[PDB]
């Protein structure tokens, strides 16, 4: 949701983004 | 629940990040307790969800499944007999305890998890808690999506889903009792403390209820009336409506601007100096000292998309990381935690890594074991910075000083600063592009100083840089901008 406080990488923000 | 309840003259703990029970039992005998570490900070010992795609992730720790003692680490029987065998050496074991949720909501239900548990996230239901729907916070939550949307909105934050993970209802007796029950299983067998993941995720409330709940120390390690450490995991950079000091209450908060500023400042990003760190603590906006759990990287942010951003030192800049860690250890605010990591296959794309979900060092799933080269290295892509001389030593070197004040300030206007600690130590900082030649005023008795960055006091001789203070407490430094550590580090212990 957004990009501005990302938990657990990037990787597994990708994916809860999508 | 300030007190780390290390032993006297231990001043600092190691986070050993996906480290296996016997390993760090066998790591406290051989290296923690001779080399003077106070306690180390386990991941989460308690059941979790078995995720393979990706293929066991290291944040598939932090979907608790149960609170049985049974995960990729270890068994209970492990884990007790690491808590025992520390504690006997002096080293003491902080648990990571994830109370704020379970595992996601969209997680297959099944017995997909570390120790075969059955769950099912869509019907709320974790028979081996046991916790059911009435014990989540989906009526509770206001948001049309069930997770944390805005950041802004600090009831949101903690009564909704934190990236979809189920959220429990802390304000339960039940729930409360279940987590207290589970901690307090970790106290009667010997840990010291808590880490408490997510703590801005939780109500303070919340977390004071269950601490009330907790047992004292084991009294076979500990005095009578002896509390748990707690350092609650707090994300709080300033300029939104959750405040760390609001968990001041419950213990000490994670004082995650002490990386993100110590970073920018070594980097010498935004136009920062080593020159501004002459007032380092309380005066840069941080947390008092004694509610401040401090570190130059943890677990998540070393990945680069944490709290701080780009700005946070890591092994992979292992020669600008060994200096942070340095001024941390050196200098007497808050509690200092070493950050021990794991190698992975660091790929970035559009400066972003796309294996930063890669889990420890394995062999299909199981976590290798840790080996120790004859050089003190690791191997298994164990990176074990707190095994690295210029960090060891200077978690030796706080030890030395603890207890005595910052003092002898100096800096050049730059880059090139020092100070001293009392009378017991001096530390000297290079990260200008040219040479630091100076003498300083150390406040050390004369005598011969072996520089435990570059080197070690052994058989009454350095094997590394000798500094040379005089009857005044002044010595010479000199130190190249090519050198290999740009820092010096002497302190009463490594007097010839
Ligand atoms: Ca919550
Ligand atoms: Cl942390």
């Amino acid at each position: 949701y957004g990009h501005s406080h990302i938990r657990f990488g990037y990787s597994y923000h990708v994916s809860y983004c999508g | 629940q300030y007190s780390p309840n290390t032993q006297q003259g231990r001043t600092s703990i190691v986070h050993l990040f996906e480290w296996r029970w016997v390993d760090i039992a066998l790591e406290c005998e051989r290296y923690l307790a001779p080399k003077g570490f106070g306690g180390v900070q386990v991941s989460p010992p308690n059941e979790n969800v078995a995720i393979y795609n990706p293929f066991r992730p290291w944040w598939e720790r932090y979907q608790p499944v149960s609170y049985k003692l049974c995960t990729r680490s270890g068994n209970e029987d492990e884990f007790r007999n690491m808590v025992t065998r520390c504690n006997n050496v002096g080293v003491r074991i902080y648990v990571d305890a994830v109370i704020n949720h379970m595992c996601g909501n969209a997680v297959s239900a099944g017995t997909s998890s570390t120790c075969g548990s059955y769950f099912n996230p869509g019907s709320r239901d974790f028979p081996a808690v046991p916790y059911s729907g009435w014990d989540f916070n989906d009526g509770k939550c206001k948001t049309g999506s069930g997770d944390i949307e805005n950041y802004n909105d600090a009831t949101q934050v903690r009564d909704c889903r934190l990236t979809g993970l189920l959220d429990l209802a802390l304000e339960k007796d039940y729930v409360r009792s279940k987590i207290a029950e589970y901690m307090n299983h970790l106290i009667d067998i010997g840990v010291a403390g808590f880490r408490l993941d997510a703590s801005k995720h939780m109500w303070p409330g919340d977390i004071k209820a269950i601490l009330d709940k907790l047992h004292n120390l084991n009294s076979n390690w500990f005095p009578a009336g002896s509390k748990p450490f707690i350092y609650q995991e707090v994300i709080d950079l300033g300029g939104e409506p959750i405040k760390s000091s609001d968990y001041f209450g419950n213990g000490r908060v994670t004082e995650f601007k002490y990386g993100a500023k110590l970073g920018t400042v070594i980097r010498k990003w935004n136009g920062e100096k080593m020159s501004y760190l002459k007032n380092w603590g309380e005066g840069w906006g941080f947390v008092p000292s004694d509610r401040a759990l401090v570190f130059v990287d943890n677990h998540d942010n070393q990945r680069g998309h944490g709290a701080g951003g780009a700005s946070i030192l890591t092994f992979w800049d292992a020669r600008l990381y060994k200096m942070a860690v340095g001024f941390m250890l050196a200098h007497p605010y808050g509690f200092t935690r070493v950050m021990s990591s794991y190698r992975w296959p660091r790929q970035f794309q559009n400066g972003n890594d796309v294996n930063d979900w890669v889990g420890p060092p394995n062999n299909n799933g199981v976590i290798k074991e840790v080996t120790i080269n004859p050089d003190t290295t690791c191997g298994n892509d164990w990176v074990c910075e707190h095994r690295w001389r210029q960090i060891r030593n200077m978690v030796i070197f706080r030890n030395v000083v603890d207890g005595q004040p910052f003092t002898n300030w100096y800096d050049n206007g730059s880059n090139q600063v020092a100070f001293g600690r009392g009378n017991r130590g001096f530390i000297v900082f290079n990260n200008d592009d040219w040479s630091f030649s100076l003498t300083l005023q150390t406040g050390l008795p004369a005598g011969t100083y072996c520089d435990v960055i570059s080197g070690d006091k052994i058989n009454g001789n350095c094997t590394g840089i000798k500094i040379y203070v005089s009857d005044d407490g002044k010595a010479h430094f000199s130190i190249s901008n090519s050198a290999e550590d740009p820092f010096i580090a002497i302190h009463a212990e490594s007097k010839l």
